[PDB]
């Protein structure tokens, strides 16, 4: 604890590293330029004491910089490039060094991205003392292509290959570098690629029926071959022969259905290479993948330490730096295969971090200082050493000493689209929370405000967890996942990862690498809520996005002087929705601003709602709450409710022609029986004395229902179209049932005072507009107005209020006063049911005044007045006892009436309207109230 | 309008790119001679460097560069 | 995840402040508003909305009613 | 702190902690949402773990440098 | 409207710890921002954020900076 260090000269001093790193150029974006800075100042501000000791430099495009990407803001410099795609901006090796060397940077990381994976790259860097963090490019060639790579392995302690393109090799360099000279291994070049139409079959005469043929130049959909059969090797063997034309193709056994592990390799530039720990990656859609976990719980610990000394020596002989992972397909017998080696840091390194006490990208930046492992801090602690000190480790003898501690999910949100596919989408972003908690974290390249790109890759984040065991990590993982809000124009793949993870097969462990395109194929995309619920939240927003539309117009015109009639300002709105196929059509008003009802076929729900201010609904339904928000898009709207969604179609499939305005039709341009194609006029109108033509949307035959010279309606029918009928037949089958319904929340017996409240607050918004339709009018309101009389009638009611008004405030009272209240109160209880009980005001009123009489000054004046003002607002109702009181209530509200009703008369409709708005100039939501 | 604004500071830089690009070589070709046959026809009082400059442009490109002259002579 | 239902008392501040706890809750019932005791620290209220909403425990933490020994009660 | 410590409202425009490994925090109001007069202070906490005093240390300082909190208050 | 209430310079005053500074802004481009003070000037790449603030780039670093303008501070 005396080490004293404050810039990166003297920690390479010290450690015996031999290149100062001060400026380091990312060449790289997204996930992987947010990992780094974030890793790296973590680790400077622990060595020097600043957290920007060491400083990162990245490479902005216009899209990144527009859709505000993550990296940018954390950065400490910036320099433009070209946009477009990755060959402008980072794929291109000339640019990053053009960069590197016009900002004097000291070293260059990749990570991956797209330039780690091209050799030439630390070739340029190197010839112009720049450190690359990643290996040499004898390496990247040495792993070169497959064949090479295949060879390649066989040359130390040998790893099993299924015959890539046989299981011949070449002679043994058990610790020697070498370079892939075509002396040797040409015989097996030359058997490992086929040139004759009969050559393949000599590997599929031993590998057996599932054989793969890929040309040299396969991929991207093209020059890849799968026989299932052994007759028909020939034909697809010469169509991959044909897919890339000249070039050499070579001939596989396709892997079984098993698991994907992986060992992730960490080493110096003075030989010694080590082996962290492994990853279990077997969670893949169509070989992408999508959860991975830290332990290697399936393979045992003698085959699993085989697999990882494998890997340390072929890294060993091969001369491998810094960082990289090894492949290997592991086989429910207990028997591995090598299947290649990724010379780059991987996306899901944390998982070995979190579980070993490592930072790999700061191992990476140590290395490239020429740090030796034996060094490094958190490798000392690793091997039991202890940090602050030089001894060297011997790392084969203590190689059992390493053990990971916990276990670790981590699961990444990708931006497909598990609707229809999986197709990527892209757009803003509105929101982006995740909820941290122990145990858990993860990070995102884009914040609330910004999006996603066209160039943007998917994987805009990854969560992680960690547990003492598998079912603990699964857990936090799952509940949060369920946590979090992701909102936008994009999709957002996460509820398939929530479903994927209560999946009895991913818990007992027993998955392959075809488990989930296996399930992909059995339409699995569930975790949808109940239809009750969305047909009833989809109609409310529908609903309310409608009324708040007529508003504001209304109240912009009578702000600008214009009066619209009173049937544009509407209470009542009709949704339709089609769900499954299935057509519902809704009615939904309100009895209050908060107070919605919707209603089908007869039947009625109240939902309470209330506005949020991030743009979503409060509801309130059945008992349960339920927070929701809605997107509307061209033929769909999109209904959140909690963390789930549910998706409407909106009708437009019955392909006929529609007046978009009201006005007169003058005539019809082609003939009632013509084919007509879109985009061709068929039609022409007048509406505002002014033509507008009308274009065909769909190709087809058409016949008009109107006669030439007939008014028009706005969405009124016009002309049918005969169409071929490529789907979205009869999607009607129109439901005539009943929603849900079990409670009301009417109060029925619950404390008579409450009930009060309520069936006045419901007649006072009745005299405000608020009213329900036709059969559900006066079907209610009778009821209400007799449980208001019976209420008012009850001797019972001032007391209960003044049990409320009396028991919130405790304090602040003089205990005098507070004696004498209740004691009040009791007596008025007692006499209950007597022509000559009368409620006690006055008497309140009294001991209230007597004490105000007393007269206490300064700060005991104001709050006695104050806190008493409730009970002098109740005893001022009962003054006359609850008849006067009663009556009160009934004037009042034919008050109202009469506030609104007087304003209306004398005249006709606008008048009355530019009377008022001329009376309340500074305001007109009074005007729009009357 | 913006551009129009700044009118003064943009003829500054209207003289520099003419004497660098028809100062000491005297010759017009069919390009040119659009331009400024155009930039002469600017009869507001504000542009009249730009109009001078490039009339005596034009009508200087039109002597021989006494080259000519010393070599018949 | 909801084994167990959560009811909270919302006043209008809080809703008009969009406060976090709102959405997370399973029910919401309303409550004046103002100081906490006419939403909070009203233990009198509290026993109502119990008995109103047929719940069997009450929570109280580290708030405003759980420095009345008369709760419990 | 300016002036003394006097508690201050308003609304929030953005409220953005990243965690990281060993991490974690949560607040009482989102980006959207804000504080109110009778809402308390403390707002939000953060934690975070080492294996001694000298990393939960370290972990906490880059932590709190690391987040964004932006409003009226 | 006439084209003097188009401007493209602005004067800024700020006084930090009883100390005026007077400043002129002006621009080169859209995105290059010129600040003069006292016959010296600074060039400095502005960028607008989406989120309402400024991607500034001053003499090599590179900030993120934020204004709320209130009543009588900034």
């Amino acid at each position: 604890r005396d080490f004293t260090v404050a810039s990166p000269a003297e920690f390479v001093t010290r450690f015996g590293g031999n290149k100062v790193i001060e400026k380091v150029l990312i060449a790289n974006n997204g996930i992987a330029a947010v990992k780094c800075m974030r890793s790296i100042r973590r680790w400077s501000y622990e060595m020097f004491r600043n957290e920007r000791a060491i400083r990162f430099v990245v490479m902005v495009t216009p899209e990144d910089l527009k859709a505000n990407a993550e990296y940018i803001k954390m950065a400490d410099h910036y320099v433009p490039v070209p946009g477009g795609p990755n060959n402008n901006n980072y794929a291109n090796v000339e640019l990053i060094l053009d960069i590197a060397k016009r900002i004097p940077v000291q070293a260059v990381w990749a990570g991956w991205g797209h330039a780690s994976e091209n050799p030439k790259l630390p070739e340029l860097l190197l010839k112009n003392g720049i450190a690359f963090m990643g290996p040499p490019s004898q390496a990247m060639w040495a792993l070169g292509d497959k064949i090479a790579s295949s060879i390649v392995a066989q040359t130390a302690g040998i790893p099993t290959l299924p015959w890539s393109g046989s299981g011949l090799r070449v002679d043994w360099q058990e610790n020697d570098f070498s370079k892939r000279i075509l002396n040797v291994p040409q015989e097996l070049y030359e058997k490992g690629y086929v040139k004759d139409v009969d050559d393949g079959l000599q590997a599929a005469e031993e590998v057996g029926y599932p054989v793969m043929i890929k040309a040299s130049e396969g991929g991207g959909g093209k020059g890849i071959r799968k026989v299932n059969n052994a007759d028909d090797f020939p034909n697809l063997f010469r169509q991959v022969q044909a897919e890339v034309p000249g070039s050499p193709i070579f001939v596989m056994r396709l892997a079984k259905q098993s698991r994907h592990l992986e060992v992730q390799i960490l080493a110096d530039q003075y030989g010694n290479a080590i082996s962290l720990f492994g990853r279990d990656c077997s969670v893949q859609r169509r070989h992408q993948k999508i959860i991975e976990e830290a332990p290697a719980t399936i393979a045992t610990p003698a085959v699993f330490e085989h697999m990882e000394q494998c890997a340390v020596k072929l890294a060993k002989m091969v001369g491998y730096v810094s960082a990289g992972t090894v492949e290997y397909l592991y086989s429910q017998d207990g028997s591995f295969y090598f299947l290649e080696l990724n010379p780059r840091l991987q996306v899901e390194h944390p998982c070995t971090e979190m579980v070993a006490d490592v930072n790999l990208p700061a191992a990476q930046l140590q290395i490239a200082m020429g740090i030796p492992l034996y060094r490094i801090k958190d490798i000392r602690m690793m091997y039991g050493v202890s940090p602050w000190g030089d001894s060297p480790i011997d790392f084969e003898d203590s190689a059992h000493v390493p053990c990971p501690r916990g276990h670790v999910i981590a699961a990444r949100i990708t931006s497909e689209n598990p609707d229809e596919g999986f197709k990527p989408s892209s757009g803003t972003v509105q929101e982006l929370n995740f909820r941290s908690n122990k145990n858990v974290w993860g990070y995102f390249s884009v914040a609330a405000a910004g999006g996603l790109h066209e160039f943007a890759d998917s994987q805009f984040g990854h969560c992680f967890s960690w547990g003492e065991n598998r079912e603990e990590a699964i857990s936090n993982m799952v509940v949060a996942l369920k946590e979090l809000s992701i909102r936008g124009d994009f999709r957002t793949t996460v509820e398939y990862l929530i479903k994927l993870l209560e999946t009895e097969s991913f818990q007992m462990n027993r998955i392959d690498t075809g488990w989930l395109d296996r399930l992909i194929a059995e339409k699995v995309q569930a975790e949808r809520p109940d239809t009750m619920l969305g047909v009833v939240c989809g109609a409310l927003h529908v609903a309310d996005v409608s009324l708040r539309n007529s508003v504001s117009n209304f109240l912009h015109s009578l702000e600008r002087g214009q009066v619209l009639p009173a049937h544009t300002l509407l209470n009542t709105v009709d949704v339709e929705l089609i769900y499954e196929g299935v057509k519902y059509v809704l009615k939904v008003t309100r009895q209050s601003p908060n107070s919605y009802v919707v209603i089908m076929n007869g039947s009625c729900v109240e939902v309470d709602v209330h506005r949020l201010s991030d743009g979503g609904l409060l509801l309130s339904y059945d008992g349960s709450s339920y927070t929701t928000y809605m997107k509307e898009e061209v033929d769909r709207y999109r209904i959140t409710i909690g963390n789930k969604t549910c998706v409407f179609e909106k009708e437009n499939d019955p392909s006929v022609m529609r007046s978009p305005s009201a006005g007169k039709l003058i005539q019809y341009i082609v003939e009632d029986g013509g084919h007509v194609f879109a985009g061709q006029c068929y039609a022409e109108i007048e509406v505002m004395k002014m033509v507008m033509t009308l274009t065909a949307v769909e190709s087809g035959c058409i016949h008009y229902v109107k006669r030439p010279g007939a008014a028009l309606d706005p969405g009124c029918v016009l002309a049918k179209m005969q169409l071929d009928n490529p789907s979205k037949v009869q999607q009607a089958e129109l439901h005539t049932g009943s929603l849900p319904r079990i409670q009301s929340t009417a109060l029925r017996g619950e404390k008579l005072h409450r009930v009060f409240h309520y069936v006045l607050d419901n007649l006072v918004n009745v005299m405000n507009g608020y009213c329900l339709p036709d059969p559900f009018f006066s079907s209610k309101v009778k009821d209400w107005v007799e449980r208001l009389m019976k209420t008012l009638r009850d001797p019972s009611l001032p007391l209960l209020e003044l049990q409320d008004i009396m028991t919130s405030v405790s304090g602040r009272i003089p205990p005098n006063v507070e004696k004498s209240i209740k004691k009040e109160m009791a007596q008025y209880a007692s006499n209950i049911t007597s022509v000559l009980c009368q409620f006690p005001s006055q008497q309140i009123a009294n001991i209230l005044d007597s004490h105000a009489a007393t007269l206490n000054r300064k700060s005991e004046r104001e709050v006695f007045f104050m806190n008493t003002q409730s009970i002098v607002q109740l005893v001022q109702r009962y003054r006359s006892g609850i008849r006067g009181h009663m009556k009160a209530v009934v004037m009042d509200l034919l008050r109202q009436y009469l506030r609104v009703e007087t304003q209306f008369q004398n005249g006709h409709y606008d008048k009355c309207v530019f009377a008022l708005r001329e009376e309340n100039k500074s305001d007109m939501n009074t005007v729009l109230n009357y | 309008i913006f551009s129009h604004a700044q009118v003064t500071k943009k003829n500054l830089l209207v003289t520099m790119l003419i004497d660098q690009l028809c100062g000491r070589d005297p010759t017009l070709t069919d390009e040119l001679l659009n331009i400024l046959t155009e930039l002469t026809q600017l009869s507001k009082t504000t542009n009249a460097k730009v109009a001078l400059r490039a009339r005596q442009v034009l009508i200087a490109s039109h002597l021989p560069s006494y080259e000519l002259r010393h070599n018949q002579v």
